């Protein structure tokens, strides 16, 4: 179970609403939880991009925003996604050992 | 008349004797002659059997683990000694115990006994296999789809323990690939050229009896001849 | 091209005596008409030698003329290919 | 050594360095113990080698084996490349090495740069026709 | 001034052993089983409710003769026959159909193209091309890297000369030769059965030399230009390389030829002479 | 997967980009060794595999090749309208010729 975003709830486009989140990355997630001792809560929440380096309103031009955003704003601390390997996020970000080509 | 006009001229046939019949059988005659070079074109169209039906499977199919269930069964074998060997006896080990008759003394053999039918699949490693496949001079072989490996991995390199300077080579690595260089230099060294021409054709030189099947219906004609020949009683009773 | 030409000629006098032995006459005339019509096509009302073993020539005419045939075709839509 | 990653021929016949080979790579033997000669080593991860001390700035000096094929473990010792780093006889294993659970125990590794497995090979077979082509030039409505 | 690769031009020859190649050796002999089951089964079906006679009509339908008389009579025989007829028709279809499509792909193996040719980078046995010993050509491949395997094949087959490569490539115990472009487009021009092929790979210009201070290159160089310009060099040309001019078209399709269908021709023969002795038996038991 | 699934549309090419997917965290979590350890564990004994064979490479809609155009019932269609042309000008032909003779 894990929270969505706004569009999710189509009232307004601000407020959240869990929903059934599901697939096989959450498998591996659940393996990991399971023999990596702890406990989690998944929430589905961004504007719906990965979120590469983008430009700004010309302040000062070093954001990433999105899934990078949540990473390294303090807002998550793990991404369980298909994220790609790329040498720009492999300056901030630390990777694990590749799982799928 | 007209089943002989249409397949082929076969016996002495009464003609109409009408002056305007003969018109009727003339234009079915057309219509003959049309359909049987329209029917013998397409099939010389048809008999040229494209190369590669390629045989595709998957890695935990019953076309392995059950080898005896098929007609007359793979054989399929590997390196002893090696690696590989401890990479599937910790999983399966029923298929091991099974392919134990069909070891290879090294590998140039296992390409040899590949091309002369002694064996029919063949399973190793990746890399060495995808240089192989692209190097042998016929090349009429070729390895599955490399999207279903078994046990991925990566060739890699070490360093000591501690993080000497670990992350450095790790930028470059990375920039390395990023600029697309990797690709130049398999192309360079790795690759080799025929992984193109996908599929020739060929003749095939048609010698079974294929045309089983059509002795089949010619024979079934014959069957439904004897019922027909049932109305020998059905006057007899009558 | 010619080969056929010489060993049509050569049959054909096979037939005038053939026939001679065994048992509307079947001359070297209407004989080379016969074999005519074989190879190329079915054209038209031909005697047939009455005779019990001249059949046997002419069948074996015949089966040459099939395979003759479709050899010819088959090459020609060989050339065809542009 | 091996096939397609790192070759090992000779020195040059006219001068005995090397033309585009760019490492004597130091071809130690034992048989005290020498390092006897210096054979010119080309190659794959030799040339992955050179693109990348491009870049890092630092030098180097490829240095043979001679323990083990390898690496394995033996009455929890290692011997071949891995036992070579282990102890830092060395200070970094190059060439054709695959990544497994206990040696990214023992050893760190970088980030794989092939990718490699477990794979099949077939024999791309002929194939003949239909059994039922006679009847195949003409659908149901002709 | 490039290099590029002579071979010989094959020219086209049918391979068509015999007429009886589009068949297995043993559908032949299922056929006349077939035909002798259909005969004596018409026989049968026929008066129940004339051997030869029927014999006769089933040896015609299938061998599209004319010859032959009987026509069944009876309802059960005439189902047969015409589906007898059919399978006919379908067996002689099937044949002409398979003898093309065998024929259609008879085109001959392509020749190399270039340098990146598969039968050429990975060697083998079957396709033997070298160059002359210790030339330049031998040291560009040693001096090469991205690909040595074929030199290795190239290096056991050099000729130390010209005029035997060439001569061995007119007696086909050497698939190719690699060499200059200059001396090959002539030396084909002027044989005229023998054809270059690639594209110049390797590439320079030549030119005249002399010490690095001759009071005289500026002239030169001067001289050079304005022969090429005024179309001095291209009368050259044309008077010394490529005058002779034996150019073609592309080839044609095989001809299947005086043997290479022989056996049927030596088949009706054969029903001849046996003929002969078939006579010579009827009439006496007759 | 979306080819699989449908089993009327092909995909082709040969992979000419190419990455590997993987798990982020920040540059210090302490966490990241023990998380590339559980996933070479895992990509050894199988488990990969049976997700995989679950969850992307199930439905399994693969074929071998094609066969060669089959001419229709519209491709010649016209040769039996001129046979029924024929006899309805047949019809025609008959009065005229009985009234004739
Ligand atoms: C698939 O390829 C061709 C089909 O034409 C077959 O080739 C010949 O096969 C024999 C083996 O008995 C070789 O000796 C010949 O060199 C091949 N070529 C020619 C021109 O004859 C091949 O055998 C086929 N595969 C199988 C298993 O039959
Ligand atoms: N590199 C592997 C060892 C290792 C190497 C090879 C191999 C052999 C020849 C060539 Cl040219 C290339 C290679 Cl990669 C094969 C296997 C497979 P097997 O030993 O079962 O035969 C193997 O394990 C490791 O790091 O443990
Ligand atoms: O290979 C040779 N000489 C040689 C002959 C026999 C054995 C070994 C070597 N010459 C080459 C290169 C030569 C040059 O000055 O570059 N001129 C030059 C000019 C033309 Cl037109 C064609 C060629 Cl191949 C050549
Ligand atoms: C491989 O294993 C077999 C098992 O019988 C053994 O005989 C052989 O010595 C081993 N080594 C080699 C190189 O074959």
């Amino acid at each position: 179970i894990c929270t969505g975003p706004n569009d999710t709830s189509p009232g307004s486009p601000r407020h959240t609403v869990p929903q059934c989140c599901y697939g096989f990355c959450i498998d591996l997630l659940i393996k990991l939880a399971r023999t990596m001792q702890f406990t989690y809560e998944v929430h589905l929440v961004a504007d719906g991009k990965f979120g590469t380096q983008e430009r700004v309103q010309n302040s000062n031009k070093k954001e990433w925003n999105g899934m990078m955003g949540e990473l390294l704003s303090g807002q998550a601390d793990m991404i369980v996604a298909p994220l790609t390997i790329n040498n720009e996020r492999a300056q901030y970000i630390e990777f694990s050992k590749p799982f799928k080509y | 008349l007209l089943w002989g006009l249409v397949f082929n001229n076969s016996v002495p046939v009464q003609n109409p004797k009408g002056t305007t019949s003969k018109i009727m059988v003339s234009v079915w005659a057309f219509f003959a002659v049309i359909f049987l070079a329209s029917y013998t074109a397409n099939l010389a169209a048809f008999m040229i059997q494209e190369e590669y039906v390629d045989q595709v499977s998957g890695l935990s199919d019953k076309k392995f683990q059950r080898p005896n269930d098929f007609s007359p069964p793979f054989r399929f074998g590997t390196v002893p000694n090696g690696s590989t060997e401890r990479n599937i006896r910790n999983n399966y080990a029923e298929m091991h115990a099974y392919m134990g008759k069909f070891n290879q003394r090294g590998v140039d053999d296992a390409l040899l006994s590949l091309k002369t039918g002694k064996l029919d699949a063949f399973i190793y490693d990746a890399a060495v296999l995808n240089y192989m496949a692209g190097r042998d001079e016929g090349c009429k072989l070729v390895t599955i789809g490399s999207g279903k490996v078994f046990a991925s991995t990566g060739y890699g390199i070490a360093i000591q323990k501690d993080s000497g300077w670990k992350r450095q080579v790790d930028l470059a690595i990375l920039q390395l690939f990023g600029d697309g260089e990797m690709e130049e230099l398999e192309a360079l060294w790795l690759t080799g050229i025929c992984h193109n021409e996908k599929n020739e054709v060929m003749s095939s030189q048609l010698d079974i009896d294929n045309m089983a099947g059509v002795f089949y219906m010619l024979g079934a004609a014959m069957a439904l001849s004897l019922i027909t020949f049932i109305s020998e009683h059905l006057f007899y009773w009558q | 091209w010619v080969m056929m030409f010489v060993m049509l000629l050569i049959v054909s006098a096979v037939a005038v005596f053939v026939f001679e032995y065994f048992s509307p006459s079947f001359t070297i005339g209407k004989a080379i008409w016969l074999l005519w019509g074989l190879v190329f096509n079915n054209s038209v009302p031909v005697q047939n030698p009455k005779g019990t073993t001249s059949k046997i020539m002419v069948s074996v005419w015949a089966f040459f003329a099939v395979i003759f045939l479709a050899s010819y075709t088959a090459n020609l839509a060989a050339f065809m290919i542009q | 050594e091996e096939a397609p990653f790192v070759i090992v021929e000779s020195v040059d016949p006219l001068s005995g360095t090397c033309m585009r080979n760019t490492v004597p790579c130091q071809k130690r033997i034992i048989s005290e113990e020498p390092g006897y000669i210096k054979k010119c080593c080309k190659g794959f991860c030799i040339d992955i080698l050179k693109k990348i001390s491009k870049s890092v700035k630092f030098t180097y000096d490829l240095y043979l084996v001679t323990n083990g094929k390898h690496g394995k473990k033996i009455n929890g010792t290692w011997n071949g490349m891995i036992g070579e780093v282990v102890m830092k006889r060395a200070y970094m294993a190059v060439g054709s090495l695959t990544i497994n659970e206990e040696r990214s125990e023992v050893v760190d590794f970088s980030v794989p740069f092939i990718e490699t497995g477990i794979s099949v090979m077939v024999s791309r077979s002929n194939g003949t026709v239909s059994p039922s082509a006679f009847l195949e030039p003409f659908s149901a409505c002709v | 001034q490039g290099l590029t690769i002579l071979v010989k031009k094959e020219i086209p020859r049918s391979t068509l052993d015999s007429f009886m190649q589009p068949f297995q050796s043993t559908l032949w002999l299922l056929v006349g089983l077939s035909v002798h089951v259909v005969a004596v089964m018409l026989y049968l079906l026929d008066r129940f409710s004339t051997l030869s006679s029927a014999m006769w009509f089933s040896w015609g339908v299938l061998l599209n003769s004319g010859i032959g008389e009987g026509a069944p009579r009876s309802f059960s025989a005439r189902i047969l026959g015409m589906v007898w007829a059919g399978f006919a028709m379908i067996i002689v279809a099937s044949y002409t159909a398979n003898l093309a499509a065998f024929l259609v792909l008879d085109r001959p193996e392509e020749r190399i193209t270039g340098i990146n040719d598969p039968r050429l980078r990975n060697p083998s046995d079957k396709f033997i091309y070298a160059t002359v010993k210790q030339s330049s050509v031998d040291i560009y491949f040693r001096r090469q890297v991205e690909l040595s395997t074929m030199y290795r094949h190239m290096e056991k087959h050099n000729y130390e000369s010209a005029a035997e490569a060439i001569q061995a490539v007119r007696d086909n115990k050497l698939h190719a030769f690699i060499w200059d472009s200059a001396v090959l487009e002539f030396e084909a021009s002027q044989k005229c059965d023998l054809v270059t092929t690639g594209e110049l790979f390797f590439r320079s210009g030549f030119g005249i030399g002399m010490r690095k201070d001759s009071p005289w290159k500026q002239q030169v160089s001067l001289s050079i230009l304005k022969s090429h310009e005024n179309g001095f060099m291209e009368d050259l040309d044309k008077t010394w390389v490529r005058y002779q001019e034996c150019d073609s078209r592309s080839n044609a399709p095989a001809t299947l030829t005086c043997e290479n269908m022989a056996g049927v021709f030596m088949l009706v023969a054969g029903g001849i002479v046996a003929g002969i002795f078939l006579i010579f038996i009827e009439i006496a038991y007759k």
